[PDB]
């Protein structure tokens, strides 16, 4: 499908705090069940993503998101 | 006694919540605009000068992306701004 | 008002007989003057909960009963209140399939089950076992034919084989489904999926085979066998291919256990025509003449209506379907069926494509079977003892894509 964002295209890794409502619910629970070094493919339902409103310009409504994520390290 | 990093920390904490949580781009610029004009006036304390040295260019570049967004209307430029805003936020936290 | 008042809008899957259902709608319009419109959109089982959330859905929806539990939980369905005399007109077990939290949420129409469909000319005696199919394909390759071609994209068709050796979606306890007791990675499921992958490896089947590919092949007499439901028969009738409907081959001396689906009609909770919908379903569709009209277009299978079923049960094709149905199990109508079906879909596709091993694919599907929101597909494993906890920072690389 259509790539909308990649941290690999920046060359700089992305950081976030878990269980602090910083990211979407798909990540919050999808990453919480990932081990260090693991690369996984998260398929996130709209209800766990951007819902019916979406994110205009990037994400259409009712958009199911696919994330290719590798957990590098914890800090 | 009120510091520059304090104000930028709260400002971004507010602007991100307005755009990503309330989908309010106009309200986001209302909280960001004064903080940039604050840098525009220049640092007057030791702490302010140190802050400006670290994040001055990054924050200045971020505003240029915001201006680019106003003209283009492409949310890509706005995201590029938030990439710079997020970088300075992580350092001041 | 998002939903039009005084008009009935009905959603049914395009594989069913929607023209026959429209003829019923014409009869309803003839008698009442109420326009009935039958639409057959793609992915309607996914579209309904999207549109009905705001109350912009259709009046009536037609799907197998497994979806309906999730719909009922989201409050997208109105509680149907059929008269006690009407309830006795449909077989009692069909009412149980459309009951959720002790409340009827849909009308049962027909009972569906997958069967082995074979060309009588190419193959007089069809195989009684799965294990003898590779040899039969090998023999049939000599005549430029193939043994078996069925849909490998939807996990409805490959479940009988997985369930044959004792693979189960959710364990059935004391009259209740345990969602924490998944059996997709058990020895039985592993054995069943392996045999499926083995067939594809030894070039007995192609992994890119869909419903239409498999349908074209059989109906043109290129393949000897196929696995499909009753709806498909009317296409084969016109294909001029002598065919029989028989029990699905056994695996490891165990009968193939397909998931049994009851075609059900639910009323939108947002519909202003709930009482009109009730009248259409009870007095027009669920009648001898009503079901016949739909049946003539595309066979419904074994219907819920007692009177018409006593006629259809004389058809050996129906008896064959109900033979497989007995060996199989009626689908749970729990909300997690959505998660399950997509979890087994991913695992079957990945294994068939060779993207993952059987053990790898089913390991993912085990934890995904109840995962309503997010589902994880392992690309490469981690240390398996360092999971992040609340309050910690996670340094990750990612890519965002739309499906
Ligand atoms: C160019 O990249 C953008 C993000 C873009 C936006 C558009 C989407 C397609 C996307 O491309 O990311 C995308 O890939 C995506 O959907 N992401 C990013 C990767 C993680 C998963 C997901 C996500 O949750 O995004 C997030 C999503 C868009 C919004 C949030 C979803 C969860 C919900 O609870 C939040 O409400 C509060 C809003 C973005 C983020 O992960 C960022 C880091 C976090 C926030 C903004 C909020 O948590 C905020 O709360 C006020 C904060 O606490 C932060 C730290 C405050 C600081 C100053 C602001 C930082 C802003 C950073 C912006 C960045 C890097
Ligand atoms: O493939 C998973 C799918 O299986 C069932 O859908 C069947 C349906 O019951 C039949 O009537 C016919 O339309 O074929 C479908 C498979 O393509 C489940 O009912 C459904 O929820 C699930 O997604």
């Amino acid at each position: 499908g259509k790539k909308f964002d990649s941290s690999r295209d920046r060359n700089k890794p992305f950081k976030f705090m878990l269980g602090k409502q910083e990211v979407i619910r798909g990540w919050e629970e999808g990453v919480a069940q990932m081990s260090v070094g693991q690369r996984a493919k998260l398929t996130i339902s709209p209800d766990y993503a951007y819902g019916a409103t979406g994110h205009p310009g990037i994400i259409p409504p009712h958009a199911t998101l696919v994330f290719d994520v590798e957990l590098l390290k914890l800090e | 006694s009120i510091l520059w990093h304090e104000m930028w920390h709260e400002g971004l904490e507010e602007a991100s919540r307005l755009y990503f949580g309330e989908r309010n781009v106009k309200g986001m610029f209302e909280v960001l605009e004064p903080l940039h004009a604050m840098m525009e006036r220049g640092p007057q304390t030791l702490k302010e000068t140190s802050f400006n040295q670290a994040y001055g260019r990054d924050l200045m570049e971020a505003q240029e992306w915001c201006r680019k967004y106003m003209k283009s209307g492409n949310v890509k430029d706005l995201l590029q701004a938030w990439d710079l805003y997020y970088h300075v936020f992580r350092r001041i936290s | 008002m998002k939903i039009e008042e005084g008009k009935l809008v009905i959603w049914i899957n395009g594989d069913k007989g929607y023209n026959g259902l429209a003829e019923v709608g014409k009869k309803f319009e003839k008698d009442t003057g109420i326009k009935v419109t039958v639409e057959h959109p793609d992915k309607l089982e996914e579209k309904f909960p999207q549109v009905a959330a705001t109350g912009d859905g259709p009046d009536i929806i037609f799907w197998a009963h497994d979806r309906f539990g999730g719909y009922a939980q989201s409050g997208l369905l109105a509680e149907i209140t059929p008269a006690a005399a009407f309830q006795d007109k449909l077989y009692p077990f069909t009412w149980d399939a459309v009951r959720y939290n002790g409340k009827l949420i849909a009308y049962p129409i027909a009972v569906e089950a997958l069967s082995l469909i074979y060309n009588k000319d190419l193959l007089p005696n069809p195989p009684k076992t799965w294990e003898e199919i590779p040899a039969l394909d090998k023999e049939l390759k000599a005549k430029g034919k193939s043994a078996l071609m069925f849909n490998l994209q939807e996990p409805y068709f490959t479940w009988p084989l997985i369930a044959a050796d004792g693979g189960y979606a959710f364990k059935y306890a004391a009259g209740k489904y345990d969602i924490k007791d998944v059996g997709v990675d058990n020895a039985g499921a592993k054995a069943g999926l392996t045999f499926l992958v083995d067939l594809i490896k030894n070039k007995h089947m192609n992994a890119d085979t869909d419903y239409s590919i498999a349908e074209a092949a059989f109906n043109k007499g290129e393949t000897a066998m196929t696995i499909n439901g009753p709806w498909a028969w009317s296409n084969i009738d016109t294909s001029a291919v002598n065919y029989g409907v028989t029990v699905l081959p056994t695996f490891k001396g165990q009968p193939s256990k397909p998931f049994v689906g009851v075609l059900s009609a639910g009323i939108n909770a947002a519909s202003p025509n709930k009482e009109l919908a009730k009248e259409f379903l009870e007095n027009y569709l669920l009648t001898d003449e009503g079901l016949e009209a739909v049946n003539k277009d595309k066979p419904l299978g074994a219907v819920a209506l007692k009177s018409y079923e006593e006629e259809l049960a004389k058809d050996p094709r129906i008896a064959a379907t109900m033979e497989n149905a007995q060996k199989g199990e009626i689908m749970p109508n729990i909300p997690q069926m959505s998660a399950f079906w997509y979890a087994v879909r991913t695992a079957v596709i990945n294994a068939a494509s060779g993207r993952q091993t059987v053990d790898e694919a089913l390991k993912d599907a085990q934890t995904n079977a109840a995962a309503m929101g997010v589902q994880v597909e392992t690309i490469s494993p981690g240390d398996g003892r360092t999971f992040p906890k609340r309050g910690q920072t996670c340094v990750v690389h990612y890519t965002g894509m739309l499906e």
